[PDB]
């Protein structure tokens, strides 16, 4: 249980959640900051 | 980016200061010929 | 082109203009921790 736990933690990484991208540094360097404002908020939502 | 002589340069999901930085796979160009400002009228997702 | 692992982790790369493999290791991290007796006893530390 404990394992698997955390497990599922990992691979929330890998979850849109609505963004364009789920890796951070594509929207960081892919986007001007006040659209990146919408984008990280996005992500920053789902991971909370 | 800077020759500002055209009417409209708007790019979607690409801001245009980081574009110098990007190795893309590949670009298509399509090119056409229509009157008035029909530029709005072709919008991604909207209509016309 | 590159290879990876469970997450969106990077775990190698195959390198353009000398066609090899390069392992990507993260750079050291972890939380540091402070050690004391009462402030009113003495003021050394020690540092975890
Ligand atoms: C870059 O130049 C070197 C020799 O000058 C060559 O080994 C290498 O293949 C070249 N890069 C590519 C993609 O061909």
């Amino acid at each position: 249980q404990n394992a698997q736990a955390l497990n599922t933690l990992v691979k929330q990484l890998s979850s849109n959640f609505g963004a364009i991208s789920s890796v951070l540094n594509d929207i960081l360097s892919r986007l001007d900051p006040p659209e990146a404002e919408v984008q990280i908020d996005r992500l920053i939502t789902g991971r909370l | 980016y800077n020759s500002a002589s055209f009417s409209t340069f708007k790019c979607y999901g690409v801001s245009p200061t980081k574009l110098n930085d990007l190795c893309f796979t590949n670009v298509y160009a399509d090119s056409f010929v229509i009157r008035g400002d029909e530029v709005r009228q072709i919008a991604p997702g909207q209509t016309g | 082109q590159f290879g990876r692992d469970i997450a969106d982790t990077t775990d190698a790369v195959r390198d353009p203009q000398t066609l090899e493999i390069l392992d990507i290791t993260p750079c050291s991290f972890g939380g540091v921790s402070v050690i004391t007796p009462g402030t009113n006893t003495s003021n050394q530390v020690a540092v975890l």
